[PDB]
Parts: structure tokens; sequence; C-alpha cells
RNA sequence: GAAGAGUUUGAUCAUGGCUCAGAUUGAACGCUGGCGGCAGGCCUAACACAUGCAAGUCGAGCGGAUGAAGGGAGCUUGCUCCUGGAUUCAGCGGCAGACGGGUGAGUAAUGCCUAGGAAUCUGCCUGGUAGUGGGGGAUAACGUCCGGAAACGGGCGCUAAUACCGCAUACGUCCUGAGGGAGAAAGUGGGGGAUCUUCGGACCUCACGCUAUCAGAUGAGCCUAGGUCGGAUUAGCUAGUUGGUGGGGUAAAGGCCUACCAAGGCGACGAUCCGUAACUGGUCUGAGAGGAUGAUCAGUCACACUGGAACUGAGACACGGUCCAGACUCCUACGGGAGGCAGCAGUGGGGAAUAUUGGACAAUGGGCGAAAGCCUGAUCCAGCCAUGCCGCGUGUCUUUAAGUUGGGAGGAAGGGCAGUAAGUUAAUACCUUGCUGUUUUGACGUUACCAACAGAAUAAGCACCGGCUAACUUCGUGCCAGCAGCCGCGGUAAUACGAAGGGUGCAAGCGUUAAUCGGAAUUACUGGGCGUAAAGCGCGCGUAGGUGGUUCAGCAAGUUGGAUGUGAAAUCCCCGGGCUCAACCUGGGAACUGCAUCCAAAACUACUGAGCU
């Protein structure tokens, strides 16, 4: 219930998107990679700008491509 | 089962194989002097895997089993859990083929095959008809009540001293009904064969 | 072919759609003069036009012609736009 | 819809039955909602005749599921 | 739990490809065939389809059609006026037809699979909560007319209700959530002693129905993350696209629809375009990693001549529905009409190649029904085919199979009935129902299976034999004719080619054509290479990225342990139980290396901060 990235993109209103990454294993390969996730995040206040680190919720979806709201900006 | 003339397979390997058709004696009369096949006036280059083949294939000649019935056999020995030479010969002789003669009821596997299946080995007070029964430790052994003034039952009592005892029945003749007692080890078989180097044929 | 059980339901689909048609058709006219009352921004004759609707707008939802949480939006949709004429 | 029925499975002239938890909505040997205890009417020596646990039999009951007709004189035989 | 040979050379060694042993299939083909049990059988044309059948059910939901009987009146047993009610069933109406069934065309991603998430409906089912009153207008059948050879159309006129529309009525249920407004239903049959009378009705009483809601079960719908095919000789794509609000709309969230505001969105972790393909549990070869792969079986998806579209309904954008368009096909008496086999048979037609115009709802289901039951090409089960997978038989004086005869379980749960007891009953009066014991009856495959009888009468074939396969004379033929997987063989004593003459492989099958993996460390993560065999760009600057000296502290993303839900069932793996045995069948578990959540850990990595040289 608690999915982080970092903010990337803020220029609209109301909506953030942000790259949650991680570092996973290749199956038949053994070596962690990583594989980079770019949510969508919906702001209530539109307070978060780009370099911003985030957590997030799920819910029903906002709007297409959007699931996802805004928590609590954990730092910056 | 393998049917036709039979002196010309006691030729081959050079031992009795059990396998005769009167009471007195076998390649006695059969003329076993050489080695048979297209032309076999001379040997020569009698080395491993065409032995592993004749060690096989001598084995496959003595207990009325084909390849379909005897390297499904093999499949059952890494089934068992170790010693897989010896626990092929097991069901060999949990075999019903070969005990009816292993008591002694027919004259050789060639009765023994037959009239199991001419209904008149029974396993339990149940109606058994087929040479591939797996007799368990412990079950009777009984002829079928019809079957007990046929006289060639009555011609075969007379090789169980002379074919020499197993040592592994408690047979009770005036009934003509026996008991398998316990499964043997190799101990209680003759030492012609080599049971793990019949296993060496498998991968080549 | 096609066969009589399913010939005798050719009459009773059509024929039951044109009666839920009209019934479906008596709704949405009263919704659109009580839009026109929101429109013409008379609160006077928009609360009486209305309140005739709105018998009409469940009790063809109470019979299963359209479904009854259509009603409760366009219950909920017409009065909150009425407030807002104050 | 709900119901508890036989289902076909073994060989041919070999029946033997799951006692199938289903919906009417599907075939008789496919997606059944649970299988409690079998059945056997060719049991001979050794094989148990059902295997009807009543601690899952009693909530299709409570929750609503039906015998079919012959279901019922299973529990029946109790 | 892992076996390699042969072949480059005069010989060697190394790099490196070829061909070979194996096991397999939905099998063909060439051969020759005795049987049983379970199986499986258009892989090609999602090609066209004659014919029959694949979902009709209900009269105890309603009007209306037809008259079993029986008791009588006349004529005198021929007949009808009646009296009656047995019965059927085309027209309305409920429900089902959205299931079972089939096929894999489209789909490269929201389809499938694994995990989770909430903003929803669900007829019949199951628990309650409240309720079935009073009316009104039509409408088919039916009557006739018109058009038509028929099929069918469409003009008025009749009548019904468990068909429809108001009115009454509101425990929830909806709106406003202040107050208030709003909107429901249908009756039928088995009965019943007291008062109203035509104790037909009324009222009483259960049974099936009916309604307004809640909680659940059962389905079904959204949303997110993950992964899911081949290409850069496809690098830019995108405008309702990405957000914002107003409204509009879906059972339900949502640019889903909409207007206007802004310029965002996607993508080098491979976007978009292009070719390909249902997916998965799984399957096949494998020491495993894997690789290949989706026929029977089961889940989900998808389609119904092709395309668009809604309608009705709880549920469809509906395979044996309607509408429109297209392609095709068919009947015409030229007026007008009809059809959609990827449903079971079956037919062409294609192809290497694949089955019967079967028997019955007796079992299991369903679909209607108060119940009886009524239908089902789903199913249970049968012909056809060595197509596998097992067993079994063709004799060493037995008679198994097969065949003759006599026997002989198990598949049946119950239904009828007429007592017997029960508990709802206002009245165990009475109906209706569950119990009990007896009687009556119903098996598609009609048998498996037991026990007699005549007699070895009714049963073997195939391929090879130069090597590394320890099966290995000659006769005919003469660099001819030919065989063969790799070498090669044949150019005149031929173990290599054609017979005979013998063996051998394993057997009602044996072989070779084809495809898959393997050995193949021959795409090397496990587990390979690059001075000269193939292979270092001619070298730099450096973007993403891969990895990153050093110390304390912190974080707990990777890492590590346990916890819990699962990872469906099947399949497999062991122990079993059964078919007389084996397949096959199941019971039990094991297995399912996976997924997120949860707490615990801090050596190392990332990240965070102060540093150290």
């Amino acid at each position: 219930r608690t999915l982080t990235g970092r903010v990337v993109s803020d220029k609209m209103d109301k909506t953030v998107t942000v790259l949650i990454e991680r570092r996973v294993k290749h199956p038949i390969y053994g070596k962690y990679v990583k594989r980079s996730t770019k949510l969508h995040a919906h702001d209530e206040s539109n307070q978060c700008r780009i370099g911003d680190l985030v957590t997030i919720r799920e819910t029903r979806p906002l709007a297409k491509t959007k699931a996802w709201t805004l928590v609590d900006i954990v730092e910056r | 089962r393998y049917i036709g003339p039979k002196c010309k397979l006691s030729r081959r390997e050079g031992t009795d194989l059990f396998l005769k058709s009167g009471a007195r004696a076998l390649d006695s009369k059969c003329k076993a002097e050489n080695v048979p096949g297209q032309h076999g006036q001379r040997r020569g280059r009698l080395s491993d895997y065409g032995l592993q083949l004749r060690e096989k294939q001598k084995v496959r000649r003595i207990y009325g089993v084909l390849e379909r019935q005897f390297r499904g056999y093999y499949q059952e020995a890494s089934r068992r859990k170790g010693s897989t030479g010896e626990n092929l010969l097991q069901l060999l002789e949990c075999r019903l083929d070969n005990v009816v003669y292993r008591m002694g009821f027919g004259s050789t596997r060639s009765e023994s095959r037959q009239l199991v299946s001419h209904k008149a080995i029974t396993v339990n007070g149940q109606t058994v008809n087929i040479p591939s029964y797996q007799v368990k430790a412990g079950d009777v052994v009984a002829v079928r009540e019809k079957s007990k003034n046929q006289l060639r039952i009555a011609q075969a009592l007379e090789l169980c001293g002379q074919r020499g005892r197993v040592e592994w029945v408690e047979v009770d003749l005036d009934k003509k009904a026996g008991t398998f007692k316990s499964a043997p080890a190799r101990s209680d078989l003759s030492a012609d064969i080599n049971e793990n180097l019949i296993v060496e044929l498998y991968s080549k | 072919a096609n066969t009589p059980s399913a010939k005798k339901r050719a009459k009773q689909a059509e024929k039951r759609r044109s009666h839920n048609a009209s019934l479906r058709s008596m709704v949405r006219t009263y919704i659109k003069n009580v839009v026109k009352a929101i429109d013409a921004k008379d609160l006077e004759k928009a609360q009486a036009a209305f309140t005739a609707a709105v018998p009409v707008i469940d009790r063809m939802a109470d019979k299963g012609i359209i479904h009854k949480n259509k009603a409760a939006r366009h219950k909920s949709r017409l009065s909150g736009h009425i407030k807002a004429l104050s | 819809m709900v119901t508890i029925r036989l289902a076909r499975g073994g060989s041919k002239k070999r029946p033997f039955y799951h006692l199938t938890v289903t919906n009417s909505r599907n075939a008789r040997d496919g997606r059944f909602v649970e299988r409690i205890g079998f059945f056997n009417p060719v049991a001979t020596g050794g094989e148990v005749r059902l295997s009807v646990d009543q601690e899952r039999a009693t909530y299709w009951l409570g929750q609503g599921a039906q015998p079919s007709e012959r279901v019922a004189q299973l529990l029946k035989d109790a």
C-alpha cells in the first residue's frame, strides 16, 4: 500500500507522473536489473515539483491512465 | 512366448537353458557342438556389447518374455530404490510363468505358461489366467479342480529332487497345491547371468 | 430455419419494444422541460414542473423499463441546480 | 442455481462421482465451486463408498444450495 | 542425476561444421493381421453445403376451440335435444432460449496468467423485514374481406387474464438528506364447520405464485502492477491525444460522451509501424537449466456467411433472434417468397491423411412443471479405424481367446399407491408435506461374468546381415543393373547390388518418409570464444547505462529467515484401493522453485549525510 517514486514532470494541474524505480532479477541471466515504472499520481492541491519524492495510494480511477492519488510529500 | 523347434536355441549359449522336451536330458541328441547361424564353423571377436546383447538375448529366450515386456521390467528397476540388477530378477521370480515350474507342476516353462492360460493355476481362490501375475510373499498356489487327473501334471513330479529343490517353497504334493513363501535374493539363482551387465545395455 | 418458439417471441419482443419506447420517451420529455425551466431561469414554474416529473421518473423505474438508480441520479441532478437558482 | 450434484468421472462402464458443488451454469465435469467427497457405486473390498464431509456440506445448504434428486438420498445413507 | 561414434590429413593436433545411435505424434505411407479393456480419430478449405435431427415447456396462469363416459326424456335402442365432464393444443401469457454444444478466424495487449483493488448489478436460490386492496383501457384466437396457386401478408369488427395502465397503500428503498415529496403487487389450484347467501363467492387454511428491500451465496462488470512474438533494412508517434472544470451519460469509476481552458502525453527498460499467434494450467525432449510447444482434458478469451446496429430480457449487442447492408444460394404459378452445418450424422471439395443420415433419456445434468412427467445429436453408450496404450492369443495329450449352449451380478437414486406416524392447523378437522413398512413397475449398451461342449480344427509377419553393431557361403549380374543415413559398394572368386540358402532384430506388427528435443560447450546464465583458424571499430571526447577507493551512522529498495492467503481441479511424483493382471481408475499426500502483504535482521549494494587520501 506504499509505492514511492521521484517526480519527473509537473507542468499539468492536479496530476503528476513519477518514476517508481525498482531493481529486480533477470530470470535466466541472474543479474539484478533496474526496471523503471512511470505511474501517474493525482494531486489534490498541486504542490509537487520536478525532483520531489512522494508516496501514493490506490483507489478508484481518477481519469484514464490514472488510478493513484497523492498521500504525502515524503522528502525533497 | 517363443515358438517353433527349440534344439537350435540350446546351442548359442552353452547352458542347459531349462528348455527341454522330455525327462532324461538336454542337448544330448540335438547335436550341440558348434555355434550356429548363417555360417559358424569359425569364431572370432567375442567382446563387450555383443556379449551384453547375448546376455539379455539369453534372458529373453528363457523367461517367455518380449522386449515389449522385458524392457518395461528395467523401468521398474529405476522405480525400485537401489540395486537394480537383482531387482530385475525379483519380478521374474514373482512372475507366475516361472514359478509353476519352480514348484514343478509342468514339465518346463513351455507347459507352465500354457496351462495357466488353460485355467489351471489359481492364485488365492480366484480365477487368474495371465502369465504375468505378481505373487506376493504369502499366498497359496493351487490348481483348478478339473486338471487334477491331467496326467502330464503327474509327468512333472519326478524332477523335484532331480532338477534339485529350490528351498524357497512349502508345497503339498497330495493336493497338487503350493505356497510361495518369500522373494529370493541373488543367492537363489543360477550363476549363468550377469545382472548388472544386462543393465549396461540401456544407453547403447 | 427458425422455430415457432422463437417466432412467437418475434412478436413478443418488437411489440414490447413499442410500449417501452413510448414510456421511455415519456420520462425524458419531463426532464427536458425542467431543464428548459432552468434555462429560462424562472423558479416560479420550475418548482411546479419537476414535482410533476418525479412521480414519472421512478414510476417507470419501479416497473423495470429503466433501472431505479438512473432515477436516483436525475432526481439529484435537477435538484442540485434548482437550488443554484438563488 | 447453486447445486450439489453427481458428476461422472471414471471410465466408460466404470462410474465414479465427485459430488461437485456447481452453479448449473457450467457442464457437469467443469468449473465446480467445490468438491466435497466422492462416490463409487462399483465399490468392492477396500474401497470406501463415499467421503461425504459434513463440515463443508452444511455450508452450501446453509448458503442455499440444493440436492438434485439423488443427492438427497445419499445424505439419507447416514 | 549427464556414455558418444563415424567423417578434412601421407599421418598428427587444434579450431570447427556435417551425418549417426535414442526417445517421441492428433500421425501418414509400404507391408500383414487373431482378440479384449480404456482411449483417441479434418493437423488442410473460419470452403460450399441436399437431407433428417441439435430447446419446447406449461391447461393447477387466462379467454376461446372438442365432447370421454354416466344418469334420463322421446322416437324405440339406429339417432340427436340435452345433462355433463374425461381429454387434448394451434393462438395469448410466464420462464428458458445469454446454458449445454462447436470452432480458433480476429487480438502483441488489457486478451491470458499471477497477485491485489472498489465505484456495481444478479431471474430462479437462501435467511429475515413490510405487503397481495381497489379499479380502468386494450388485445390475439375467433368472424369475414382483400392480395396470393401455395407460402403468407393487413382492413375493420368481437372477448379474456398470473398481459397492461392509473388510483389506494410505504417497515426499508430513492431524492432533498433541515422539513417534505415520491413510487409497489396477480392471482390460480388441493381443501374447509359456525354466521352472509347461488356455506359457486366471502372468510379460514396451507401449496405454487406476486411485490417492496436488506444481508448472503452464486454468477457477471470495471480499475491497477507484473510478465507475455519476431524485426531499427520500422525512431519518432500523438490532437480527444494528455490533464482541468461545467454539464451530459453507464447498473457502476473513467475524455467514455461533450463544450471551452491550458500544452501536455508516449518512447531507446524498444514507442509507433511491420510480420506472426488465442492464452494458461500444461505438454514433449532434457542431468537440470532449458528448448520446443497449446490435438483429447479443465479455466478464461473470441467468433457464428461478411460488416454495422440495437431490441427484448436479471443476464446478449443473441450460433438453430430481429433489423440493415454485402456476397452467395434457392422456390416461383413472375403475384411474391425463403436460407446460413465452425450443432450431431452426412455430402462434395481440398488434401499424405481421419469415422455412423446409429440406440435411448435407464444413469448424470439441465430446460420448463404443484406434481406426474415433457424435450436435449449435451450426455450415457454403440458401429467404423491396429491410430496409439496395455494385456492376450497362434499348441507341449490340456482348450484360453474365438464360437455353440445353459446360467449370471452391478449399473435403481426413486416414482405410483394406501395405509402408518408426524407439524404447521383456529379446527394433527381436512388438504398439503416429510417420515416410516409393504405392494406395483422402469436398463440404451444385454451384457460383463460363471459353467459345459467339438478338436490343435480358425492364427506370423516384417526388415535387414560392407561397418562402430561380433545377425555376416555361394548363385545371377560385371563402372552394367543398382543400393545407401556416414564411409562407400559395383570396373569378372561381389560378406556392400539383384535372388535363392540361412540367421538375427521384436513381434500383429515391422520398417522409412516427415516433424520435435537430445548428443550440440554447435549462441556456452549454468557453460565457449577473438596474435596467426571465424572474430579488436583506426583510434578518441564522452550521453543513457553497467559497475564503482575509503570510515562511522542511518534507511530497509535488492539481499536473509519465519508467518498467512494462495499457487484452481486435472496432469505428474510416492503410498495405495480396483478391473483375474497391466494400462486405466481414483483415495491420501507430496509437488507446484511462484506472488503480494506482515513482522524480525543489518555483513555487503543502492540511496541519505558528515568525512578519510
